[PDB]
RNA sequence: GGGAGCCCUAGCACAGGUGCUGCAUGGCCGUCGUCAGCUCGUGCCGUGAGGUGUUGGGUUAAGUCCCGCAACGAGCGCAACCCCCGCCGUUAGUUGCCAGCGGUUCGGCCGGGCACUCUAACGGGACUGCCCGCGAAAGCGGGAGGAAGGAGGGGACGACGUCUGGUCAGCAUGGCCCUUACGGCCUGGGCGACACACGUGCUACAAUGCCCACUACAAAGCGAUGCCACCCGGCAACGGGGAGCUAAUCGCAAAAAGGUGGGCCCAGUUCGGAUUGGGGUCUGCAACCCGACCCCAUGAAGCCGGAAUCGCUAGUAAUCGCGGAUCAGCCAUGCC
């Protein structure tokens, strides 16, 4: 029960610049801000780095994990 | 009532028997300002009480508030100790209040389902001496003279 | 032709007309006890009428205007005993003394700031 | 507030969502009326001072 | 806590809006503010002459600025270049056409907003307070004047408990709706801090 | 009551409408 | 048929020149359908006393809208030429239609 | 070649600081308390601080009035002047009507008139004024007439002061403090963290009840890059189309308890809607952290609550719905 109408939503920067690195190789790690992107099934394989507020994430990008936010895999805040 | 005594408001009688203990029984009934369905409760209570009964409602109604008015009841009383249950008497005003009150109460006690026969069988079975309400008169009652030694604090 | 009185009860206007008639009183285009269904309070709108003989001497169109049926009904009421009075203006004494010509000038409180509604405070604790 | 966190000068904020008020008496973020452009407190100020016009003390 | 604006209290009868025009919820806005600006540029430049209060209307697109002043001298000018340069000020704040007046105050003694104003300077030029006072009020009581009462806030003397200096006489009935009051506050920069000068003023009845 | 979305009692308390209060 | 929603903040102004729109004649040239009530449009502002909390203080201000209506039948020039330079309100407003 | 203007570096005068200090302040607020009180001038008393007045006897909601008296008056307070409600009149007829006749596509829709309702300006109306009884008086009890009767109901309104009360983060503002960061801009995070505890609430535990259908009566408000009739698609949120309304005329708008009908039948239930899985809608650049809504499934705790404890004296409490402000949206069950 979430919201991706007749819109869906991924920030570009982001894309263009993984579509590119499908051109040849996979960059070991991507440096994001925006862990507001959906993540596409175009991102499956190269390892993302969601920031934290305070630290870019070694996320691995399995296909398990398609129609979920980037920021849904780098906890925020930390507990006991 | 600090000032002045205070007095009782009127209620206008009833519109079936133009009666005002009548409109005092269907008050005391009323919940949450539903006042036309505890009317709609009384009545329907008061046709039960003759297709159960040779006899006219409104004096069973009244038969039963007069079996439940108790003639003495204890009020506790700070002293130069602590609380001592005085045994008083009791007012024609305050009867009138214990009893409506005693009857609604004891009839939402009662198992029977609907509104009208728990009011019905209480109505009843209280004008025929016997129903929760009288008990908690008869009950009353009798902790005056229990407490008759400490009668001589009569205020 | 007519008699006429109007009546007010707490945001609620009955204007009463009282024809010279069978008993059969309207309101709103509607019968009175089809307007009226299942208030048992009802029948005390026509209680001027019960209470100086015109029960079903009169025919009754009145039209009646804002808040709810039960103030309509004390307002109705109003209407009514006015009438009746302009009518006959020495059918006071025996409607007068039992309060039908007073206009019942109890209303809604307004709600006051810091309160719930107007008395109704707000619960404190720590005292 | 802050004069520097008058920035609700910038006419185009990038986004509409990141417009917001600010009494423009004061500054004040957080009562802004919408009618008057005044915050709750200058509210109450100018309608005082009568320089709000046909504002009155409202009682009933 | 206590004591009501005796300005905004009595805004319905005995006293009347500074600024009276009307405008719709779409307007009131704008025209509330620019308003403003006009006072501003207005209290700041007519000091001297000492300003009680400015009317400001409205109508067909125009601005009826009417001034109230004690001094019409300062706002004259050169015989007029001044009352020019000020009108002028305002067309470009106001470009909507202005149209500047000057009142007339006959007895400062008897505009609050004056003698408060009086009060103040002095303060900053290191005046006594309770005489100031004691004096304001009665250069208001001898301005014939019902009554009157004035209040100076804290930090008397520079003496670091605030404190609070007070003077009244004749009749000053604050509950009373039917008084007019004209009430004045100034403010008083000093070296040490700020003060705070309320002015009251009752004359009149009905 | 109130507290169920799907009715009547509970539609009209949160504002709204849909298939347990139609709107009309 | 000339149409004249009169309003403003105050009512006392508005009674008085909207009488003085009446100045036509008082019932012998044009029609005139008198000064029209016509219900006033209250709105209402709530401030909270004093600044940083104390809930519970409030103060109510209100800023009321008055309108009038009047509207004249058969409209004659000359009953026209009086709508030119003949006012003294400031804060009252003047809609027409026809 | 020299120069007015605005753009420009590299320096200086200065900006800026929601950094500190209600333990320097203004302003505004809270509070005792809407409590009936705080004083002053002049006289008199007392070496004096002070007192008298303002104590006493009645009486009031009231230092409210009366009577008394070395006091006679006065000011800030009380009350009255302002507002909203209750009865009535005059002015006023693009809202209101079997009032009265004409027409009806049986809708005040049409002619038509404003009587009535209303709308909202201005007035009348109450005075312990009239009667009976107690009273030295003020006043008390009662009774007429009246819509209302002794303060008719509710607002606004808070004295000299108290708390060294709250607030320098609304705004001022003295001082102290930082000045390639204690200033400034971003992007992301946080203010929403959870082993726990408290406050204020909401929804409940059901039969005077819950569900569905039909049907009846409000007041106050809000509406232009807004309210959205009506039509079409969708179970629906909502999307597409589109009328009217700068709104007493159009719309939000359904008032809800109520009334009539039917169902449930004492059950953790057709009570209660928490939790969770899924599929969607809309707002916004963007809803992972952290939006609201709709739909399907899930259906928790809860059978009226220990010690303790809160509100309310009348259209009050209780109960039922409606509106606004703020605001793209919304965590609103809050507030007005
Ligand atoms: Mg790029
Ligand atoms: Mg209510
Ligand atoms: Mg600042
Ligand atoms: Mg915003
Ligand atoms: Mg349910
Ligand atoms: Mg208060
Ligand atoms: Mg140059
Ligand atoms: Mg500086
Ligand atoms: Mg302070
Ligand atoms: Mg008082
Ligand atoms: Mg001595
Ligand atoms: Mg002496
Ligand atoms: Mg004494
Ligand atoms: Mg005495
Ligand atoms: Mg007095
Ligand atoms: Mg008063
Ligand atoms: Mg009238
Ligand atoms: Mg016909
Ligand atoms: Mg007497
Ligand atoms: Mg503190
Ligand atoms: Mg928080
Ligand atoms: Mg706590
Ligand atoms: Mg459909
Ligand atoms: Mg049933
Ligand atoms: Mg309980
Ligand atoms: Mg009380
Ligand atoms: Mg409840
Ligand atoms: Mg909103
Ligand atoms: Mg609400
Ligand atoms: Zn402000």
């Amino acid at each position: 029960p979430r919201s991706l109408k007749k819109g869906v939503f991924v920030d570009d920067h982001l894309l263009e610049k993984v579509l590119e690195l499908n051109a040849k190789g996979e960059k070991r790690l991507i440096k994001t801000w925006s862990r507001r992107s959906t993540i596409v099934p175009e991102m499956v394989g190269h390892t993302i780095a969601v920031y934290n507020g305070k630290q870019h994430v070694p996320v691995y990008i399995t296909e398990n994990m398609v129609g979920h936010k980037l920021g849904e895999f780098a906890p925020t805040r930390t507990y006991r | 009532a600090r000032r002045r005594r205070a007095e009782v408001r009127q209620l206008q009688p009833d519109l079936v028997y133009g009666d005002v203990l009548v409109t005092a029984f269907i008050n005391k009934i009323m919940r949450d300002g539903k006042k036309n369905l505890a009317a709609r409760i009384f009545y329907d209570a008061c046709k039960i009480i003759q297709e159960k009964t040779g006899q006219e409602p409104l004096k069973v109604f009244k038969q039963a508030v007069e079996n439940v008015k108790p003639r003495m009841e204890v009020r506790s009383r700070r002293v130069g100790g602590a609380n001592y249950q005085v045994p008083m008497e009791v007012s024609p005003r305050r009867q009138q209040s214990l009893a409506l009150r005693w009857l609604v109460q004891a009839a939402n006690q009662r198992p029977e389902r609907r509104a009208a026969v728990r009011i019905a069988h209480e109505l009843m079975d209280a004008a025929e001496g016997k129903g929760g309400a009288v008990k908690k008169k008869e009950d009353v009652e009798r902790m005056a003279e229990a407490n008759r030694a400490y009668a001589h604090y009569r205020w | 032709e007519q008699y006429y009185g109007t009546g007010r009860r707490k945001e609620a206007v009955a204007r009463v007309f009282l024809r010279p008639g069978n008993g059969k009183v309207t309101v709103n285009g509607q019968d009175f006890n089809e307007y009226f269904q299942g208030l048992v309070r009802a029948v005390a709108a026509l209680e001027p009428l019960r209470a100086v003989d015109a029960l079903g001497r009169f025919d009754a169109y009145i039209t009646v205007r804002g808040g709810g049926k039960s103030g309509q009904i004390d307002a109705i009421k109003l209407g009514i005993a006015r009438a009746l009075v302009q009518y006959n203006p020495d059918y006071r004494a025996k409607l007068k003394p039992l309060g039908f010509l007073t206009r019942d000038a109890r209303v809604v409180e307004r709600k006051k700031y810091g309160k719930h509604k107007a008395r109704r405070a707000p619960q404190y604790s720590k005292r | 507030a802050r004069k520097a966190l008058i920035e609700k000068a910038k006419r185009t904020p990038k986004f509409k969502v990141r417009a917001y008020t600010r009494c423009v008496r004061c500054g004040r973020a957080r009562s802004v009326y919408r009618f008057f452009g005044l915050c709750r407190i200058c509210l109450r100020e100018l309608a005082h001072k009568g320089q709000l016009p046909g504002v009155r003390k409202a009682s009933w | 806590g206590n004591k009501i604006h005796p300005i905004g209290f009595r805004l319905g009868i005995t006293r009347d809006w500074e600024s009276r025009w009307y405008a719709g919820k779409k307007q009131y806005r704008h025209l509330l503010l620019e308003d403003q600006r006009i006072r501003g540029l207005l209290e700041k430049e007519l000091y001297s002459a000492g300003l009680a209060r400015v009317d400001i209307e409205r109508a067909a697109d125009n601005v009826a600025v009417t001034v109230h002043v004690a001094k019409p001298g300062v706002v004259i000018g050169r015989g007029g270049e001044r009352i020019r340069v000020l009108r002028e000020e305002l067309a470009k704040l106001t470009g909507k056409n202005v149209a500047l007046n000057v009142q007339e105050v006959q007895n400062p003694n008897l505009s609050a907003p004056l003698v408060a104003q009086r009060v103040a300077e002095q303060i900053e030029r290191r005046f006594a307070v309770r005489r100031a006072i004691k004096q304001a009020v009665q250069r208001v009581m001898e301005s014939g004047a019902k009554g009157a009462k004035v209040i100076v806030s804290g930090r008397i003397g520079g003496a670091e408990q605030a404190r609070t200096e007070w003077a009244a006489q004749g009749r000053v009935p604050l509950h009373t709706l039917r008084a007019n009051i004209d009430y004045g506050f100034a403010l008083a920069r000093t070296t040490y801090g700020v003060l705070g000068v309320k002015a009251y003023i009752f004359l009149g009845e009905v | 009551g109130k507290g169920d979305r799907r009715t009547r009692r509970g539609k009209i308390w949160r504002g709204t409408y849909g298939k347990y209060r139609p709107r009309k | 048929k000339i149409r004249i929603k009169l309003r403003g903040f105050d009512h006392k102004t508005l009674d008085a020149s909207a009488q003085k729109i009446v100045e036509a004649a008082r019932r012998s040239g044009a029609q005139v359908s008198g000064p029209i009530p016509l219900p006033t449009r209250v709105r209402r502002f709530t401030v909270i006393r004093g600044p940083f909390k104390h809930k519970d203080s409030r103060e109510h201000f209100e800023l009321r809208t008055h309108n009038r209506l009047v509207d004249i039948i058969n409209p004659n020039r000359k009953t026209i030429e009086q709508l030119m330079t003949l006012d003294l309100p400031t804060g009252v407003e003047i809609e027409i239609k026809t």
